[PDB]
Parts: structure tokens; C-alpha cells; sequence
């Protein structure tokens, strides 16, 4: 289970590192600010997955 | 928390339905009797001395 | 097969499977119940979130997706439905879900603000492509040892 | 706190591998996104499939 459970939980933390990544990266804000528009964008889908 | 579910009808309907399943699956399985273990145990020592 | 045996035996004599017969006649049988109310949890807890009796309907038809391939890959392999595979199966099931959610939960978010449906399908796809792929790559390949 | 603000300058990796893997994902995902649209033409073929 440990194991398998590998992939599930790298996957919350993949989902919002794409996230900053790619806001900071096409709207170019600050890392700070990317960070918090990001958890802004994706609290919920988390919570639900 | 009242005025969330206002807005919510579906997740009131959803926890009420997950109750419901939940009760359901308890009452097949609950053990019924009389009553419950009020008789108050006893322990009976025994020796003959012909 | 065996209790059929002993039935053929004169009468008076009958078995009593003991140990891990014991146990395994006890077992093996709560699995489609288990499938079925975990599959009806599944679908309450997405009705839950997106405040919809369709959209889990969305979701939900993607299991078969997973289970299909799990199916696939342990029957070439020639391995056997157990426990194991059990487990697998709902894993396989849970990760099929999450897949589905990231692309239908961002595509009702963009119809809701008011854009086209096949276009906010569109946007959802290819904004949630990279993090999907990622996400299953990086499952893959973790459990790849394991069948390796 | 960890994450360095974007590598502007940097850009497109340009790498021996990373510039080519790039443009792979870019031009499968116009791909992907093409076959995505193939839905609107005709929906019972895939149901069919499914």
C-alpha cells in the first residue's frame, strides 16, 4: 500500500508545482504571487480528488 | 452552515442518502436481544471435602 | 468437486473443511458488494461536489476504463483474480476518478463562467494534459518495479 | 519560497533533449486536442466503442 500509494500522493503535489509552473510561466507573475494564485485555482480540486 | 446548504440542495441529499446507507447496512448486522448484558456476572468456587 | 465426493460416500459420513479451507470457504464472496456500495459512495461524493446528478454520470463511466486495461494486463500476464488484484482493481478505479475529475471539474468551471462547451472542454484539455500524463507516468513507472 | 522567478532569460531549455521533448509535447498536444474535436462529428462511433 505504501508503494502504491506512491503515485496518489505525488500526484496533489505534481498538480499544483504544473499549476505554479505554468501560470508563472504564461503570466509571468511572482513566484509568492503565482503561488497564491495557484491555491486560489486548485483548493477545491484537491479536496474533491 | 444553514445558508451553505440553501444554495446546496444536492450535498444535503447526498449526506442524507450516505446516513440512510449506513443505517441500512447497521440494522442487517446489529445483534438483537432482550435485553443487554445487565445480569451481573457471577463465579462459583466448588470444593468437597468427603 | 470434493463435497460432491463425500456425497457419493455412503452415509454417515460428512466433511468439515478445516484451516485455511475453513477460511477461504468463509470468504471470496464480498467482493462484487464491495464494488457495488464503493462505486455508490464514488458517485455520492461526486454528485457532492459538482451539486449535479450528471456530472458523476460523466465520471463514473471512465472506471470501466481502467478496469478494462487492469483486466487486460493480468490476464496476458496469466495471473489470477485475488486479493491482490482486488486491491489493484480499486486503485486503478480511484485513479481513472481522479483523472476524470481534474478535466470534467475544470470544464464546468469554464461553462459556468459562461464559455462555449466544447470550447471549455477544449481549454480544460489542453490546460489538464500536462498534469495528467505527468501525474500517470510518474504512477507508471513507480509501479513498474513491482511488475518487473 | 524555494521556486526561482522565471528563467526569462533561459527560455526554451534548448537542450540536447529537453528543446526536442518539448516540441514533442507541444505538436502531440495540437494532436490530442485535434482528436478531441473529432467528437463533434461523430459521437456514436465511440459510444459504439465503449
Amino acid at each position: 500500500a505504501m508503494v502504491l500509494a506512491i503515485g496518489l500522493l505525488v500526484d496533489d503535489a505534481i498538480v499544483v508545482v504544473e499549476n505554479v509552473e505554468r501560470i508563472m510561466s504564461e503570466e509571468g507573475l511572482t513566484p509568492r504571487e503565482a503561488t497564491r494564485k495557484s491555491m486560489g485555482q486548485i483548493q477545491g480540486a484537491l479536496v474533491g480528488i | 452552515m444553514a445558508n451553505f446548504f440553501i444554495d446546496r440542495p444536492i450535498f444535503a441529499w447526498v449526506l442524507a442518502i450516505l446516513l440512510c446507507l449506513t443505517g441500512t447496512l447497521a440494522i442487517f448486522s446489529l445483534p438483537v436481544e432482550q435485553y443487554p448484558d445487565l445480569a451481573p456476572p457471577n463465579v462459583r468456587v466448588t470444593a468437597n471435602y468427603p | 468437486i470434493m463435497e460432491s465426493l463425500v456425497k457419493q460416500l455412503p452415509n454417515g459420513f460428512g466433511l468439515e473443511w478445516t484451516a485455511m479451507s475453513y477460511q477461504e470457504r468463509l470468504s471470496g464472496a464480498q467482493a462484487p458488494a464491495l464494488y457495488a456500495i464503493s462505486l455508490l459512495v464514488v458517485f455520492l461524493c461526486l454528485a457532492a461536489l459538482y451539486e449535479s446528478w450528471s456530472v458523476p454520470f460523466s465520471v463514473m463511466l471512465v472506471v470501466p476504463l481502467g478496469v478494462i486495461g487492469a483486466l487486460l494486463a493480468t490476464w496476458m500476464r496469466g495471473l489470477e483474480n485475488d486479493v491482490y488484484f482486488q486491491v489493484g482493481l480499486l486503485t486503478v478505479i480511484g485513479l481513472s476518478a481522479k483523472n476524470a475529475i481534474l478535466i470534467v471539474e475544470f470544464a464546468n468551471e469554464m461553462n459556468q463562467k459562461g464559455h462555449d462547451l466544447f470550447e471549455a472542454t477544449l481549454h480544460a484539455c489542453r490546460q489538464r494534459l500536462r498534469p495528467i500524463l505527468m501525474t500517470s507516468l510518474a504512477f507508471i513507472f513507480g509501479v513498474l518495479p513491482m511488475a518487473t | 519560497t524555494l521556486l526561482k522567478p522565471l528563467k526569462k532569460g533561459e527560455h526554451h531549455g534548448q537542450k540536447g533533449f529537453f528543446a526536442w521533448f518539448n516540441q514533442m509535447f507541444n505538436r502531440n498536444a495540437e494532436r490530442y486536442e485535434k482528436g478531441v474535436a473529432k467528437i463533434l462529428h461523430r459521437s456514436l462511433r465511440w459510444i459504439v466503442i465503449y
